């Protein structure tokens, strides 16, 4: 290719410089974000659980009316359970 | 469709849709960006005058990779990343609606 | 054997719409300016003047100066496949309006001329041929919805294959993971040869549609 | 100005990106300067999301590298069937015009 | 809007024919062949 | 690549930390431009590759705040 030409001595200043400062925010902002992201994910966690159960007694009862609505379709016995 | 009126085939000779056949103003390369709000100004904005200079670029691209003899398959790859980066900003609401990182 | 995902063919995802993605294949087109041709030039024209000659055993005196459009057809149907295989592009084979505009106007074309030019000949087609009395009423009726809802099946032809062909290739991107390199590889090596099965359909596709077109314009 | 047909295009580097890019950083960056800003774009945009990773991104892989494959097993072949052709048509010519001054 | 995307799609058709129609590669090839036959030669006064 | 990786020894180098005068005094120099001039009369070919370079510059930053926080490819 072409012969190498050194660099402006402040393009390499400016470069290196804006290297370590994102360094230092990346690690200042990562830790920030770990505690955040450590204390979201459990209040989150708890909320889905009990989201997940409530939606499981609801998705319990829609299945059985489904189950009833079959039976009244083909219109077979009514077991004492479904 | 049909040449520009300010083709001249006396003086310049041959048309070529590459070159710009008015009167020949300063290019923006060289202007020093104290000329640029006076050179944006005077450049009209007609439908005609931007659709012209979309050919005249189009046609200097076609005269730089294509046009020539030995033309390769550079031009056509240019083009499908050319085509996919512009279709990826427009599809860009569509695309960023997914992601994959939570934070980022 | 993780998710899916869908809905590649939504025209007005952004203010500037993707009525783009239909102007692409002005893009292609290969404009010529000096005598002696480029090296693209010269094999888009080898390749049209190659399907000329091909095509000239099935031009017929009804499709004097048709071929044109036959072949303008077949670029249109090409470009519009292989661009909608690309990533980043929305599926626009997909959208049944560029189907409609496939099939249903020459369709129209060519069943309006064949019935002003040979009416009989065109009721005789809705028949097979040497078909006695008993065995006429059925085959009339049977092939006279044949004749009127087979470009309505081109239609969907040319929409199914690409849009089976970009529903496939988004299940195997979207059941892999970037971090795990056997699973990148497998889903790689995967969309390879579903490619090269895609980019094959694709032509053959255009190729046949040519040939369809070609025989339906010689009568 | 008479519209001289050159002989090759313009120079291109990694495949297609124009080599007047990459002589553009020469005076300030040096060599090194269009690739190290390529390499950080590339970071940035799939770093903050704006580049989305989704199952399309795979589909590119598998058409780069289908391409890459196809045009360097069939390239020579097409170039030089290609320069036949114009070649036979620039013979048909002069020898036309030596036919006619005959 | 089917009918705007019909629109576009038939006048991309048409811009492809267009295309096509100029698509070809003329060539000159009537030599002076037919110049050679032309020899007029006086009668002569047998 | 033995030669990339001989060019990546020649230009990418820390810069000199004995420069911090020579860098600030260049820096100055732009301050002295800045609410004077030295932008409005470059021409917009070498302005916009100056702004170019101020964004290859910029685009470290952004590398270092990939390698700050691990990982490249996003938040791990
Ligand atoms: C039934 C009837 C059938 C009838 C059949 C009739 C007969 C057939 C007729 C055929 C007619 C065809 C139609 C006309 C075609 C005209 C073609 C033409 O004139 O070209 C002349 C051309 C002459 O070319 P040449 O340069 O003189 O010689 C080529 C060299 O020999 C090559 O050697 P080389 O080493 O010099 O070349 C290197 C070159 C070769 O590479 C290629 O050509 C392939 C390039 C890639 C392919 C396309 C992919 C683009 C991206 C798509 C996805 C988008 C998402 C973003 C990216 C994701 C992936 C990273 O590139 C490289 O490999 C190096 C760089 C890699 C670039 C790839 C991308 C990397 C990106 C990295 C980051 C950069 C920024 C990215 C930003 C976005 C992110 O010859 C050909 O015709 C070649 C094409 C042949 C077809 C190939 C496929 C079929 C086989
Ligand atoms: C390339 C297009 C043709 C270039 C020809 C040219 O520069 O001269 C002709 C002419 C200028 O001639 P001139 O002023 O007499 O002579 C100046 C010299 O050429 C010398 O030109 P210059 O001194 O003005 O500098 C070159 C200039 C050229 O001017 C431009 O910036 C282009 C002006 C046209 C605007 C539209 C460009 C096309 C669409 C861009 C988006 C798709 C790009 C796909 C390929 C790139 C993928 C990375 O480029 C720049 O300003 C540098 C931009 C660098 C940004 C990226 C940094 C490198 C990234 C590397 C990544 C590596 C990863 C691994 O440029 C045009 O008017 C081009 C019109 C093109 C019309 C559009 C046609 C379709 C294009 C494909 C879609």
């Amino acid at each position: 290719f072409a012969p190498p030409v050194n660099v402006s001595p402040l393009i390499r200043a400016g470069r290196y410089g804006a290297l370590v400062v994102g360094i230092v925010y990346g690690s200042y902002r990562f830790g920030s974000l770990q505690k955040r992201e450590n204390e979201w994910r459990v209040e989150e966690a708890r909320r889905k659980v009990i989201r997940d159960a409530l939606n499981a007694e609801n998705k319990a009862k829609a299945t059985r009316e489904e189950m009833l609505y079959l039976a009244k379709e083909t219109g077979v016995k009514v077991p004492e359970n479904f | 469709g049909d040449y520009p009126a300010e083709y001249n085939p006396k003086v310049h000779g041959p048309y070529d849709p590459a070159r710009f056949y008015g009167k020949a103003d300063v290019p923006l390369g060289q202007v020093k960006l104290g000329e640029l709000s006076q050179w944006l100004g005077r450049r009209n904005k007609n439908p005609q005058a931007v659709a012209a200079a979309v050919s005249r670029g189009w046609w200097r691209w076609q005269h730089k990779y294509v046009l020539p003899r030995k033309g390769g398959i550079a031009p056509y790859i240019q083009l499908i990343v050319g085509c996919s980066i512009f279709f990826y900003a427009i599809n860009y609401g569509k695309m960023v609606a997914h992601r994959q990182r939570k934070y980022h | 054997m993780m998710a899916s995902l869908f809905s590649v063919f939504d025209p007005t995802s952004s203010f500037l719409s993707n009525w783009l993605s239909m102007l692409i294949p002005l893009l292609f087109m290969v404009m010529s300016f000096w005598l002696i041709p480029s090296r693209p030039q010269f094999l888009a024209k080898s390749v049209l003047m190659g399907l000329n000659r091909e095509m000239s055993l099935l031009m017929g005196p009804a499709s004097f100066g048709a071929n044109i459009l036959v072949i303008a057809l077949f670029l249109f149907i090409l470009f519009n496949n292989f661009i909608g295989l690309f990533p980043y592009i929305f599926t626009a084979t997909s959208h049944l309006a560029v189907t409609l505009s496939l099939a249903v106007p020459l369709w129209i074309s060519f069943i309006l001329y064949t019935w002003i030019k040979e009416t009989t000949n065109a009721l005789a087609h809705l028949v097979p041929l040497g078909t006695p009395a008993p065995l006429m009423p059925f085959m009339v009726l049977m092939e006279i919805i044949s004749n009127m809802i087979r470009p309505i099946t081109l239609s969907v032809r040319l929409a199914a294959n690409m849009i089976a062909g970009h529903l496939l290739l988004t299940l195997l991107g979207a059941q892999g993971t970037l971090e795990n390199l056997y699973v990148t590889s497998i889903v790689v090596f995967s969309q390879i040869i579903l490619l090269m099965l895609e980019f094959s359909v694709a032509i053959i596709q255009s190729y046949v549609f040519m040939t369809l077109m070609t025989l339906y314009a010689s009568e | 100005p008479r519209p001289l047909r050159p002989v090759n295009p313009g120079k291109v580097r990694v495949g297609f990106v124009p080599e007047e890019w990459f002589t553009f950083f020469y005076n300030k960056t040096g060599v090194t300067g269009p690739y190290v800003l390529g390499a950080g774009a590339l970071t940035f945009l799939l770093s903050k999301e704006i580049y989305v990773v989704e199952h399309e991104f795979y589909t590119g892989v598998a058409i780069a590298i289908m391409g890459t494959y196809g045009v360097k097993k069939f390239g020579k072949q097409i170039a030089d069937y290609a320069d036949k052709g114009i070649g036979e048509i620039e013979q048909s010519f002069k020898e036309y015009q030596d036919s006619s001054k005959i | 809007p089917w009918i705007m995307v019909f629109l576009v799609s038939m006048a991309l058709l048409w811009a492809i024919m267009t295309m096509v129609f100029f698509l070809y590669q003329p060539r000159s090839v009537s030599s002076a062949k037919g110049f050679s036959d032309r020899t007029v030669y006086l009668n002569w006064k047998w | 690549l033995a030669t990339f990786l001989k060019y990546a020894k020649v230009e990418l180098t820390p810069p000199g930390p004995a420069d911090v005068p020579k860098i600030q005094e260049g820096i100055q120099n732009l301050i002295h431009s800045a609410k004077t001039g030295k932008w409005k009369q470059v021409s917009v070919r070498e302005a916009w590759l100056n702004t170019l370079i101020v964004t290859e510059i910029a685009m470290w930053f952004f590398v270092g705040e990939c390698i700050g926080k691990g990982s490249v490819i996003g938040y791990r």
